[PDB]
């Protein structure tokens, strides 16, 4: 019992708790059904206008993400960027799969303790609103990160 | 001490993940049983990687291990 | 063991068995603190002390 | 061969298969006469029996 | 001890031997009233009465294993795809088995018996409970493989792999000297235990169709 | 915000989860080889031609029975109003079933009771005479 | 008033899959 | 490497103790150094076995392998016995007529 | 690895195709360790074809072994031409609906 | 004896043997 | 069959075998019709009628 450790380390169940009221609170949707989770934030909080070139100030979000993805034991992560409709079909394509190489990277060079990392880019052809007024203010253009927690 | 803190406290032992449950639905961080997969990488003891310590007594201080080796390391020095 | 009853003996296993004409069982058998029986289609216990 | 020879000739034939105890060790049932350990870290059982 | 900076008991025995026996007979009873409260759906699963061959013959218990290796030493392997194992022979019962022989565990309440005595008290109550639980696993492991090795004849008898079990009958008839008479002697022996065939020409093989739509 | 998720039942004993594992086990051997056994001798009769129903054979029950085959079938008998018969010498070794069920017609009380008896004995019912009979096997 | 609930109730999470688990196989035993 | 916690224990003492902590580290830095000399030995003989095999300077292992059936009798069965057997270690040659050259150019520009 | 390693084109893949008719693709539940002919056979009787062998049979039979939860018939014929190797071949034709197993003299 | 908080004669058989005596000759 | 010789037989595959003082060797093995063998460091095939 001193010897063998007590619980997985560096892990606490107020700290899951508190960061995922944090996120919440900040915008980020959190959510949990069964053992799987999904992380889903807008475009407008991480990049320019359609372009994959990060603001300075969004890897404070980032890091805040990351440190929430440490607390857990995992196997697999899926990575995957939409966007909304603007010049043809190849662009946005390529849009979201360069949105999705970029941030990945990052979360790969943070200590997120997976064994693998998917990434994709699905342009705009699954939205989850029929209100298409805005351009990246729009609600479904976003990135959303999911996984199933391993025992 | 406190598992399950901002959470109801236990409700039990699930030994089949060794895992304790919640009051809510999550499963906690810390282990109920031995046989849960902790992520063991630094363990003592010597002759490892060999059979362990061959359990003679030894009038002077060599420590050899079962597959003939002898450990130097955990023999005393004169 | 030598046992008497009109009950049905379940559990331990005998070694050999009689019967009477109005429905009485005797069975012989080897020794054991505990006989599991069926009475009216309800399983129960019987203890031997004694022994 | 007399009773000096020089030496006899060496015999081998089929190799023997694996040992049918473990048969018994994948049933999860200990092999008779073994000893228990005790295993720490992941789910496994072990047993000793003729220091194997 | 550490760093350089860093450089420059009888009633311990006592504690746990109170303490194992007492966590011992306490999980012992708690074992045994889980298992009396669920009496029927273990009669349900452990359904030995309905897997009685002709004559009232328990079927033997058959072992498989797949995908076998043995290194014998340096220089030689010997490797094999499935073997199958007879570990116990068929014969006559009287009554079937039941799961109380395997599952149930002994209770004795024992009644025979401060600064540091309550701590290993307690953990030698940890240990006793932590027996009890391994002594239970080897339990349900050892009916495990009761059930398991006569479900096994069951499969292999339909796939045409072993033989039944030949039995033979003898009728005798009023027989008896003047002083002791028995009304009808038959004698019931069985001539040929079950065993595998290695002729594989004669082997059955079963397609499981599914159709749908 | 408290987060929860739905299923919060009463605690678990480490017992009855190794049982319940040992059972999984045992469920699904089982259901292999039923269907490598029906897939190899395709049945072909049903005991609905040897016990046809009635009237006053829909009255219902519920039963949780683990003794002799006699007892039961002549309680069902006295319950639907029929005559009981007996054929055949009862053997030494007694025939025992076992059942647990809940609402079903008397007629599938006895068709269970006929499927699990198996080689043993044969239960059969004669509607115009109102006769229930139970006939043992030519053996030993 | 009242409506109680059955007595032996599978209101466990381990219990409810042994009791699942013993419907199974008496089905398949009918099946045989 | 071996670690043991040892639990098991003024002038002139603090200059000696400070010595026979230099002597220790020493000691174990030594120690290293021969086991990373036997890692190296054992790659680099696979290596040049590697090598050799190329250049046409040693036999390569040949093996056998034997078919059973299905065997045994009524009371154990395995359904398919295969028996593997290396005939021939690998050796070096003698016979120097046989022996293949290895030329590697470069080419730029 | 780039070097050692020996691949072939798949223009001249010796393994027999998907046969694609209609009646070889139900699903099917199959364990199996033993002699090729029989269960061939039998695969060949549940899909309503006929079955006929071209050759002669060994001394020591060949040996497979199908361990399989939910696969249909065509593919269960591709494991059972691959596992057989040199000594024996399957063909399917589908006009006339028949299974055939070949030998290897 | 119990659980771990729970934890934390010669007239004997002279009344024995009177008495079964006496029983068994009242009863007799 | 059963061999006789002092040549080591390496591919077909043998079912007994022995060994003399002086380096003879008898195998005993099932039927093939060819064997390749090495003498010495060189590697030959023989073949077998009959």
């Amino acid at each position: 019992v001193p010897k063998l450790p007590c619980r997985v380390d560096g892990a606490c169940d107020a700290t899951i708790i508190k960061m995922m009221t944090d996120l919440n609170k900040k915008g980020i949707k959190v959510a949990s059904v069964g053992q799987n989770y999904l992380i889903s934030i807008p475009a407008s909080a991480l990049f320019a206008d359609q372009s994959p070139r990060l603001n300075w100030a969004s890897y404070s979000l980032l890091n805040e993400i990351a440190a929430f993805l440490k607390q857990f034991r995992k196997i697999a992560i899926t990575v995957t960027s939409y966007s909304s409709k603007y010049v043809s079909v190849k662009r946005e394509r390529a849009l979201t799969l360069a949105r999705s190489r970029v941030v990945s990277e990052y979360l790969w060079s943070q200590g997120v303790d997976s064994r693998i990392i998917f990434t994709q880019g699905l342009g705009s052809d699954k939205p989850i609103t029929s209100y298409t007024l805005g351009g990246d203010r729009s609600p479904n253009a976003r990135v959303e990160i999911t996984f199933r927690r391993a025992v | 001490d406190g598992c399950c803190s901002k959470m109801g406290g236990i409700n039990y032992c699930d030994s089949s993940a060794g895992r304790l449950v919640c009051n809510n639905g999550f499963y906690s961080t810390c282990y109920c049983t031995r046989h849960a997969v902790m992520d063991l990488q630094f363990l003592m003891g010597c002759c490892l990687w060999h059979g362990g310590v061959y359990p003679q007594l030894n009038s002077s201080g060599l420590v050899v291990c079962n597959d003939g080796y002898v450990s130097e390391e955990c023999s005393l020095q004169k | 063991m030598y046992v008497r009853t009109n009950l049905t003996i379940l559990s331990p296993g005998w070694l050999a068995s009689m019967t009477s004409a109005d429905g009485t069982h005797a069975y012989e058998m080897q020794k054991s603190p505990v006989l599991l029986v069926s009475w009216h289609g309800k399983v129960m216990q019987l203890k031997v002390e004694g022994l | 061969y007399g009773p000096n020879a020089k030496s006899m000739p060496t015999e081998e034939g089929i190799p023997p298969s694996a040992n049918d105890l473990l048969l018994h060790v994948l049933e999860g049932v200990p092999p008779p006469g073994s000893r228990r350990l005790v295993v720490s870290g992941g789910d496994a059982r072990a047993w000793l029996s003729n220091e194997k | 001890t550490g760093s350089l900076a860093g450089l420059q008991m009888a009633l311990k025995e006592t504690a746990l031997s109170v303490g194992a026996q007492a966590g011992l007979a306490w999980r012992a009873k708690i074992i045994d009233e889980q298992l009396n409260k669920q009496a029927r759906n273990l009669d349900a699963i452990y359904d030995f009465n309905s897997l009685v061959l002709e004559h009232n013959i328990l079927p033997p218990v058959l072992l498989e294993g797949r995908n076998t290796l043995n290194l014998a030493d340096a220089q030689s392997i010997r490797i094999s795809d499935r073997t199958y194992k007879v570990a116990k022979q068929a014969h006559f019962i009287t009554t079937p088995p039941t799961w109380r022989q395997y599952l149930w565990m002994d209770y004795v309440k024992p009644e025979a018996p401060k600064e540091i005595w309550c701590i290993y008290t307690e953990r030698g109550w940890k240990n006793g409970i932590d027996q009890a639980n391994t002594i239970l696993e080897e339990n349900i492991a050892r009916i495990k493989e009761d059930f398991g090795g006569m479900i096994l004849y069951r499969k292999l008898l339909a796939m045409n792999m072993v033989s039944p079990p030949y039995v033979s009958h003898t009728d005798l008839g009023v027989t008896g000297d003047g002083s002791e008479i028995h009304i009808d002697d038959r004698v019931l022996r069985i001539t040929a235990l079950p065993e595998l065939n290695v002729n594989s020409a004669e082997w059955r093989a079963a397609v499981a169709k599914d159709e749908n739509a | 915000m408290k987060f929860k998720k739905p299923p919060i039942n009463n605690p678990s004993d480490d017992a009855t989860i190794k049982l319940a594992e040992a059972a999984v086990s045992v469920s699904d051997s089982m259901l292999e080889m039923a269907k490598v056994e029906k897939v190899i001798t395709p049945p072909s009769k049903d005991n609905t031609l040897t016990i046809p129903n009635a009237y006053n054979l829909q009255a219902r029950a519920s039963v949780d029975w683990s003794g002799p085959i006699e007892e039961l079938t002549a309680r069902i008998a006295k319950a639907a109003h029929f005559r009981f018969r007996v054929l055949g010498k009862s053997p030494s070794v007694p025939v025992l079933i076992s059942i647990s069920t809940k609402d079903e017609s008397l007629a599938e009380i006895l068709r269970d009771i006929d499927y699990q008896a198996g080689k043993k004995a044969s239960i059969h019912v004669y509607p115009n005479s109102q006769v229930v009979e139970l006939r043992y096997a030519k053996i030993y």
